[PDB]
């Protein structure tokens, strides 16, 4: 697996059931999250820790023809089957820096 | 919202 990005974001996951936004495992704060590709299969993954004591908080893999949902410069989002995620960026350079990379992604899939 | 982060 090769990063093919860094970007700092609290990740939430949507509790539907509530509406609310929660912090991805449970655990408010900042990660460093990638997006890894895997070349062997050209698949590629979203997967963050948190920077403090380094829990995986978020590992998803990026389907093709996923709908990566640019909320705000500094909130983006993403569904699949079985959840909803959003990256709550550091700063808007974060979140070009990822975007870019899952566009990119999306492109090559 | 500043009150789930
Ligand atoms: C508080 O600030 C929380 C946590 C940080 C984050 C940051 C910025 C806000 C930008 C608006 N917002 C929302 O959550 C919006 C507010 C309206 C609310 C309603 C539905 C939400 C939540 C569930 C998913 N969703 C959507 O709107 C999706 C968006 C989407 C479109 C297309 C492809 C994928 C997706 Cl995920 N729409 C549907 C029908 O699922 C949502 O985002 N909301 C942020 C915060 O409040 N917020």
């Amino acid at each position: 697996e090769q990063s093919i990005c860094q970007a700092r974001a609290a990740v939430m996951v949507y509790d539907d059931a509530n509406k609310k936004w929660v912090p991805a495992g449970g655990s408010t704060g900042f990660s460093r999250v990638h997006i890894y590709h895997h070349t062997g299969n050209n698949t590629f993954r979203v997967v963050g820790r948190k920077i403090q004591d380094h829990q995986v908080v978020i590992n998803c893999a990026i389907p093709k023809g996923l709908k990566y949902n640019q909320a705000t410069q500094t909130f983006h989002q993403w569904r699949d089957a079985r959840q909803v995620y959003g990256l709550n960026f550091g700063s808007k350079e974060d979140a070009n820096v990822f975007a870019s990379a899952m566009m990119h992604a999306l492109e090559v899939l | 919202t500043e009150d789930e982060l």
